RNA sequence: GAGACCGAUAGCGCACAAGUAGAGUGAUCGAAAGAUGAAAAGCACUUUGAAAAGAGGGUUAAAUAGCACGUGAAAUUGUUGA
RNA sequence: UGAAGCCAGAGGAAACUCUGGUGGAGGCUCGCAGCGGUUCUGACGUGCAAAUCGAUCGUCAAAUCUGAGCAUGGGGGCGAA
RNA sequence: CGUGAGCCCGGGUCGAACGGCCUCUAGUGCAGAUCUUGGUGGUAGUAGCAAAUACUUCAAUGAGAACUUGAAGGACCGAAGUGGGGAAAGGUUCCAUGUGAACAGCGGUUGGACAUGGGUUAGUCGAUCCUAAGCCAUAGGGAAGUUCCGUUUCAAAGGGGCAGUGCCCCGUGUGGCGAAAGGGAAGCCGGUUAACAUUCCGGCACCUGGAUGUGGGUUUUGCGCGGCAACGCAACUGAACGCGGAGACGACGGCGGGGGCCCCGGGCAGAGUUCUCUUUUCUUCUUAACGGUCUAUCACCCUGAAAACAGUUUGUCUGGAGAUAGGGUUUAAUGGCCGGAAGAGCCCGACACUUCUGUCGGGUCCGGUGCGCUCUCGACGUCCCUUGAAAAUCCGCGGGAGGGAAUAAUUCUCACGCCAGGUCGUACUCAUAACCGCAGCAGGUCUCCAAGGUGAACAGCCUCUGGUUGAUAGAACAAUGUAGAUAAGGGAAGUCGGCAAAAUAGAUCCGUAACUUCGGGAAAAGGAUUGGCUCUAAGGGUUGGACAACCAACUUAGAACUGGUACGGACAGGGGGAAUCUGACUGUCUAAUUAAAACAUAGCAU
RNA sequence: AUUAACGAGAUUCCCACUGUCCCUAUCUACUAUCUAGCGAAACCACAGCCAAGGGAACGGGCUUGGCAGAAUCAGCGGGGAA
RNA sequence: AAACUUUCAACAACGGAUCUCUUGGUUCUGGCAUCGAUGAAGAACGCAGCGAAAUGCGAUAGGUAAUGUGAAUUGCAGAAUUCAGUGAAUCAUCGAAUCUUUGAACGCACAUUGCGCUCGCCAGUAUUCUGGCGAGCAUGCCUGUUCGAGCGUCAUUU
């Protein structure tokens, strides 16, 4: 809601910075296995559970 | 079976009394030096309605004999009391309607209300609408007074027990049919959650001792022993007799 | 109408976030966590759930202080400086 | 055309604290102004009739008025009405006189 | 420190960003997923296409190893032949 | 639709009885929204839907409907059953 | 090769280990267990992608356009909306720029998708403060214990003054949490962004707290005057303690006042139509918080003393406990006027301009009506065996403690002047795509604002402001369907059964039975009328003395004329009667097969 | 036992009314139908023409006969003890 | 005859079996005894040149000090003065520190980044008001200190 309860608003800030794709330069690190962000979250797919 | 309805009433939480609209309880003022040897005077400020009671209450204001303050107190009004009336309470109070006197200083044959069984128990007997206590006789050798209760039972109380001269207000209340499920519903809505009652004979055997059967009937006698085991007392408990009187 | 129709009336949020365990299991009316049991001092866990203890046990976090205890013991809880270090 | 209006606060219900009146602004728009409850005139302590001479405001607003504006210049001021103050003067005098009469009768 | 143990549907649920992603109001439930090559040398350049890509051409011992990558069975499918 | 109460007029010896208004009572009545769910045993019945859709229907000033906060916890609760 | 389980060889692929023989060892041999896990078929390019009325033309973009965009036309929602806001819930879905794949069950150049950036500004809004139902500490008491009870008790419980201690005064009693819908200090208008606004900018205010100066007021027998009174004035001392008020309260009914909306005239401007007609159809003509000032129901005061009783409401109440009448005081503004404030906003016209979007001129008016709608206020009234929260907080009064000038003090409840107002939320959706239902699901989810016509009417139907034109499309028109319908003559012969459909239906007038608890039945049953046009009559207000003049909008009644005898012309809208069984009635339940005679109820009895 | 009023309660009859019926016919919209795109599921020992006989006493298979000619589209509800 | 259906082979598909491996598991054996009010385990939020996760760390934040080694890190420029360096590194060791909000969690609460009280310093005309900074204020129990209460009680004055 628009009434946010600052503790809750602090979790929402964490959730949107975490929802980013992986930098390109990580895919070239001489022994890398990381290929794509497997913890991607979308508001139409999965609930944050707050 | 399961726990029957009359067993669940002792736990509460839906069966507790509704008392939001009920303000201070109706009782005398604490027995003190003024009332023990003499009398004190109070003024009926206003007569009010107490939800779920049926008899009007009167808020009477006295003067504190020690502190320079007015002690509010809610009595149970008698038929005849009015706002601005002077109320006298004490051993030496005059015998008029609305005055609070010890039962030992009141002649036999009178009519009093809000009698107390024990000295200091500020009002126990005769507090509903049209009910009252009659003084049958005295016995000053040991200071005991024989009274008659609204139920018709005689009883002996201390001659120092107090009481209010007259008959409680609101008499004749139960002489008008309610005529409607609403009028019963509103009557009990301010008292507690006890309406309506499903018939036990219409229940299932899991729910009540009477439930079950291909016909609605009570299998055994409706008269239940005095010492039944808390879940068997679902009838006429310890009936000396039954049938039409 | 206990199915699809009744699920539309469901916007009340019985359980909220807990200060001690960070799970959405703090009952809002009872004010008691359903996971760590937090009105209380003693963390909630039972021996009839081996998985529940495993998820909550000592090796599952940062170990901000116990990770250093092992090294301190192995050197015998030293104090001081290594025999003439630079600067007082 | 359309002349409908909206609440200017986040309370969407027709509660007692959410009372509004419609105005027309200098810009030509119909708007709502959220209005507080109206005050209640102070009543007499004895009979309960509205006291003349004292305004009707909310309880906190009386702290803003000057002293003469909150009371009349009689004995019991803006607390009891004139008819009740007049009765108190007569009651005090008559009962005190009767007490003196009862007194001198007692010793004689 | 070892083994007459298991060897990626096995061995702990987890050989991997595993008590993770995800489900449930909650107590709790809980996976799948290893392997190019010795070395990225991970296909410059030309041409068709809007593009993905294709065809030449090049790297490599090998692309019948092209990141959908060691080998590549069967079920099932396409073309050719009988 | 029109209960008390109120106004005017008429009849009668009286008791009292009639007439016209006013008034606006009722767990009254027709009926829209809301609430419900009688029939078609209609549609659908690997559905729009793990119970919905259409017409028809019950109630509609109250024992009506309803939000949030709170209480009752499993041989326990709660139940116009 | 072997009877066989199997073994061996040749050919192709592949790139790092493996085999025979003798003993030892075992998690050692699969066709099944509605076996387990993973993968793949036929069915099959099949069922299907059919509720919510509906799209078409041109141009641009683009490789590509039914579902991108602009223009034009045609439509729908039709104010209890497909509109404008919010509460819960969601969490960046908001905005700009760009886009390969995947998603949008057809496409896609488009997107709530993907990628990169940006976006939420408060003393005045809300939380924060108070308490409610209730929850948890403390003192204590149980329990082996996790803990249970207890919330004022069988407790030595706390709160302030004066100069890190000293000295005083009171004490009945001594905690916290609990509402973004309850109580509550205080902000309005105009402008501004791609995205914020009672929050930014400009103007103009208000409240609280703290300091403190000037002016004014009071006082030389110390704490103001006026009025008969209701009370008034810019101030005009007031300690402990006590008293009172506000906060602070139901549902419904008609009535009166006010704001907004609707409606009708005239005027100034602009637009539409103009074969003909219409002095015509439509649109703008506005005034916030705040500071004053003048009025507005009740009520109260003074004079006076009423029957021939009077005053008086739609509603019958008031009056020797003082009415009518006359004169006054006062609570109540969302009322008039002034400031704010025309300098704003809006509407026209004339020129600038490369952009910056610039300049100038004119105007922004005056009335009426109403069982109209909505909100609100007020006085009455009805109902209750139903009487319809509490606390923080503020104020008044009683009381008279202390203090206070005659040369300066003093009320800092008067005016002005000074300083400060911390923390968190603030974007967006609020739903036939942003919530829950496995989903972009015909389901479900609280609330505010609510135009014109017809009409009794937030009934149905059509339209305006605003918003959509979204739901796979094209062509044919077989059977069988689903939905909507009509049928000659008969009229329930169909069927377990009039199931389904048809018929009746609004308003006005007439007429209305048995039975009855006398209240009903009853809209009983059953009849007649209804359009258009031209008239006539009745039902009012204001100012001047059964009159005259100037206004007003609806309702009812009567009569001619008229028509393919049609007229509640669509919409909307009771079928009825005679009985039997059962439950008195209103009400309730088996969410998702049973709504009933079952449950409940009032009444009766124990 | 009787009951006025009330009833989406059960029952019988009468009036009106009508496609329930005699006895069917016709019209409209959306499907079904054909096309472009998209595109499942249940089910499945192997399969899919009968008559009789016998048989676990009702066969698609066995025995004896009848017969029997690619590949298909729209309907249909006898059989597959579907 | 083609099409269609069925069978086989080559090639090409779908799928991930088989073979080989392995910074993993499992079992056994040997040694050791070390959490926390000096604030533990756990939780939340942050910190990198370019980072989402993992790992590490805490406003001194992919870390500082100290010691040892001795020339790196690496996906790109950035360190080339750090080349006698008096010293690189995502190194090892680790004895000094830092350690946000919480949590037994401790001023009262907490569904609030809410509400308080004491002391000291600084600024605003300020012992009282406002703001900034620092140090503090839980409960039970123990030993002692000091201030008290009770005709429980002793003696004296009186
Ligand atoms: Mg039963
Ligand atoms: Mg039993
Ligand atoms: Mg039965
Ligand atoms: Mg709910
Ligand atoms: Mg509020
Ligand atoms: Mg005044
Ligand atoms: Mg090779
Ligand atoms: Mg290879
Ligand atoms: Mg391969
Ligand atoms: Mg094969
Ligand atoms: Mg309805
Ligand atoms: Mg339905
Ligand atoms: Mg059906
Ligand atoms: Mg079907
Ligand atoms: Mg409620
Ligand atoms: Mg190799
Ligand atoms: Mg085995
Ligand atoms: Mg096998
Ligand atoms: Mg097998
Ligand atoms: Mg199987
Ligand atoms: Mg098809
Ligand atoms: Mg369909
Ligand atoms: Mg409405
Ligand atoms: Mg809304
Ligand atoms: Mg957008
Ligand atoms: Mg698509
Ligand atoms: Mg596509
Ligand atoms: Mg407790
Ligand atoms: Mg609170
Ligand atoms: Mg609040
Ligand atoms: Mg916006
Ligand atoms: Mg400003
Ligand atoms: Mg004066
Ligand atoms: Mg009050
Ligand atoms: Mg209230
Ligand atoms: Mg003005
Ligand atoms: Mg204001
Ligand atoms: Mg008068
Ligand atoms: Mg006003
Ligand atoms: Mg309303
Ligand atoms: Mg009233
Ligand atoms: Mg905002
Ligand atoms: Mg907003
Ligand atoms: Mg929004
Ligand atoms: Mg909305
Ligand atoms: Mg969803
Ligand atoms: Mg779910
Ligand atoms: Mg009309
Ligand atoms: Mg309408
Ligand atoms: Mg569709
Ligand atoms: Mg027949
Ligand atoms: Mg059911
Ligand atoms: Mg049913
Ligand atoms: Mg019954
Ligand atoms: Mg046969
Ligand atoms: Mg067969
Ligand atoms: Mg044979
Ligand atoms: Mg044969
Ligand atoms: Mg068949
Ligand atoms: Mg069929
Ligand atoms: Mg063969």
């Amino acid at each position: 809601p628009s009434h946010k309860t600052f503790r809750v608003k602090q979790k929402l800030a964490k959730a949107q910075k975490q929802n980013r794709p992986i930098p390109q330069w990580i895919r070239l690190r001489t022994g890398n296995t990381i290929r794509y962000n497997a913890k991607r979250r979308h508001w139409r797919k999965t609930r944050l559970g707050l | 079976g399961r726990v029957i309805r009359n067993q669940r009433k002792g736990r509460g939480s839906i069966f507790t009394a509704n008392t939001r609209l009920n303000k201070a309880p109706a009782k005398f003022r604490s027995l003190d030096y003024a009332e023990r040897h003499g009398y004190i005077r109070g003024v009926v400020k206003e007569i009010i309605h107490d939800p779920g009671r049926g008899a009007p209450l009167a808020r009477v204001v006295f003067n504190s004999p020690y502190k320079f303050k007015k002690q509010r107190e809610t009595f149970i009004a008698n038929e005849g009391m009015y706002t601005g009336q002077f109320i006298y309470a004490g051993k030496n109070a005059a015998l008029t309607v609305g005055n609070v006197l010890p039962l030992g200083s009141v002649p036999e044959g009178t009519v009093v209300s809000n009698v107390e069984e024990k000295v200091g128990d500020r009002g126990a007997i005769g507090r509903t609408s049209g009910n009252y206590v009659t003084v049958v006789g005295h016995n000053p050798e040991e200071g005991k007074t024989r009274i008659k209760l609204p139920s018709g039972a005689k009883k002996v109380v201390s001659s120092s027990a107090r009481g209010m001269i007259g008959i409680v207000a609101g008499g004749g209340r139960t002489d008008k049919p309610l005529l409607k499920a609403s009028r019963a519903k509103h009557k009990f809505a301010v008292k507690r959650n006890s309406w309506p009652k499903t018939r036990g004979v219409a229940m299932n055997p899991v729910d009540h001792p009477h439930g079950g059967g291909n016909h609605q009937h009570i299998g055994k006698a409706s008269t239940i022993s005095r010492y039944a085991a808390q879940g068997q007392k679902a009838g006429l408990i310890a009936a000396r007799r039954t049938g039409l009187l | 109408t206990k199915g699809t129709s009744s699920f539309g009336k469901r916007h009340t949020k019985t359980h909220g976030l807990c200060r001690r365990c960070g799970r959405r299991s703090l009952h809002n009316q009872k004010k008691v966590c359903a996971s760590c049991g937090y009105p209380a001092a003693k963390t909630r866990k039972y021996n009839w759930s081996e998985k529940a203890k495993r998820r909550k046990t000592t090796g599952t976090g940062r170990l901000r202080y116990l990770s250093t205890v092992s090294r301190k013991f192995k050197n015998g809880f030293q104090t001081g400086v290594p025999k003439g270090s630079k600067g007082p | 055309a359309s002349s409908r209006v909206t609440y200017r606060r986040r309370n969407p219900y027709n509660t007692t604290s959410n009372k509004t009146r419609i105005v027309k602004t200098p810009g030509g728009q119909l708007r709502v102004l959220h209005i507080k409850k109206r005050g209640t005139a102070p009543k007499c302590g004895d009979c309960g009739i509205k006291l003349p001479g004292v305004p009707a405001l909310r309880p906190r607003e009386y702290a803003q008025l000057s002293k003469p504006k909150k009371t009349v210049q009689r004995a019991y001021g803006g607390s009891r009405c004139g008819n009740c103050v007049r009765d108190r003067v007569v009651r005090a005098f008559l009962i005190e006189e009767q007490k003196i009469v009862k007194k001198v009768l007692k010793e004689q």
